[PDB]
C-alpha cells in the first residue's frame, strides 16, 4: 500500500483555510411552493492543509474581467489541493455545496463554490483535488 | 434624383474587448436613368415594288 503519500509533504508550503457548510430552509407559512422564501444556514470550519493555483490558460472565459452590455464584470477560479473532504450538492436534499474563502484579483477576499472533486477510492491515501469558481460579486451563490 | 431612405439603426460594437463604439447604417435610394448607344443600324427602304392582282369575272 502507498506510504510516502499517506504523511504529509516537506518541501512544499501548505496553508489551511476557512470553509463553511450551507442548507436552505423555507419561511412562507402560507406558499404553496418547497422554494418559500429560502433561507441559507452556514456552519464554519477549516481544512487542514491546502494548495491553491489559477488556471493555466488565456481562453476568453478565464479572464477576470469581461465586457458585458452592462459593465465590466468581474470572474475568478482556482484550482486546489487539499486533504480534507469537502461535499457538493445532493438532489432531494437540503444540502448545497461547500464554499471556501480565497484572495482575488481585485486585492480582496470572496468565497468560491467547490464545483468538481476529485477522489481515488481504490487507492487509499486522503488527497483530493476540487476546482473553485468565485460567487457572483454582490450574491452568495446558489 | 432622390427616392426615399430607410429606418436608421444605432449600434455598439465591442471594440478589443475594452470599449463600446457607437455607429449606425441607413440606407437610401435613389432614382436615376442610364442611355446607350447601339452598334449600327438598318438600310433604308430605297425602292419598294408591290405586285397587286384583280380577280373579276369577266376574265
Amino acid at each position: 500500500a502507498y506510504s510516502l503519500l499517506s504523511s504529509r509533504n516537506r518541501l512544499i508550503p501548505r496553508v489551511e483555510v476557512q470553509c463553511r457548510k450551507r442548507e436552505w430552509v423555507k419561511t412562507d407559512p402560507d406558499s404553496p411552493f418547497l422554494n418559500g422564501g429560502r433561507e441559507v444556514l452556514y456552519t464554519p470550519f477549516t481544512a487542514v492543509e491546502c494548495t491553491v493555483q489559477p488556471m493555466r490558460g488565456k481562453a476568453i472565459r478565464d479572464q477576470n474581467n469581461q465586457l458585458m452590455i452592462g459593465g465590466e464584470e468581474d470572474y475568478d477560479s482556482y484550482t486546489v489541493y487539499s486533504e480534507t473532504l469537502l461535499f457538493r450538492a445532493r438532489e432531494g436534499t437540503e444540502h448545497l455545496s461547500d464554499q471556501m474563502l480565497l484572495p482575488d484579483s481585485g486585492g480582496g477576499q470572496t468565497w468560491f463554490t467547490v464545483m468538481k472533486a476529485d477522489m481515488y477510492p481504490s487507492s487509499g491515501v486522503p488527497r483530493y483535488r476540487y476546482y473553485l469558481i468565485a460567487v457572483p460579486v454582490g450574491t452568495e451563490g446558489g | 434624383a432622390y427616392s426615399s431612405t430607410s429606418n436608421i439603426a444605432r449600434m455598439r460594437v465591442p471594440l478589443n474587448q475594452q470599449m463600446f463604439e457607437n455607429r449606425a447604417r441607413t440606407i437610401v435610394t435613389f432614382n436615376a436613368t442610364f442611355v446607350e448607344k447601339d452598334l449600327g443600324t438598318f438600310e433604308d427602304i430605297e425602292h419598294i415594288i408591290i405586285g397587286i392582282d384583280v380577280d373579276n369575272p369577266s376574265g
